[PDB]
């Protein structure tokens, strides 16, 4: 995954970190200004869980594949 | 006092009122594309 991580709203999450587990997806999420990125867990793409953990009610998200896929602009708009 | 009654009075009143209203709405759209 080795994802960009921003547990707090960050309109351009550039915080790449070496959570460098290999096989697993990242998360990107845009909730308007409330944009989030995480060293997420694979085997997931559940809107209810994302809303829970990220505490967001209108969010749009991708569980993008494997490594470094999850930079902040991958969600358009 | 011009008139009255000697005696005792016991008055006990209990009122309990509880109301709980919950409404939960959700809509989602979730999509795949893989090969």
């Amino acid at each position: 995954l080795q994802c960009y991580n921003c547990p707090n709203p960050t309109a351009d999450c550039k915080t790449a970190v070496n959570c460098s587990s290999d096989f697993d997806a990242c998360l990107i999420t845009k909730a308007g200004l409330q944009v989030y990125n995480k060293c997420w867990k694979f085997e997931h793409c559940n809107f209810n869980d994302v809303t829970t953990r990220l505490r967001e009610n209108e969010l749009t998200y991708y569980c993008c594949k494997k490594d470094l896929c999850n930079f902040n602009e991958q969600l358009e708009n | 006092i011009t008139s009255g009654s000697m005696g005792g009075i016991y008055e006990y009143i209990l009122v309990i009122d509880k109301a709980k209203m919950e409404s939960l709405g959700i809509t989602s759209r979730d999509i795949t594309t893989c090969f």
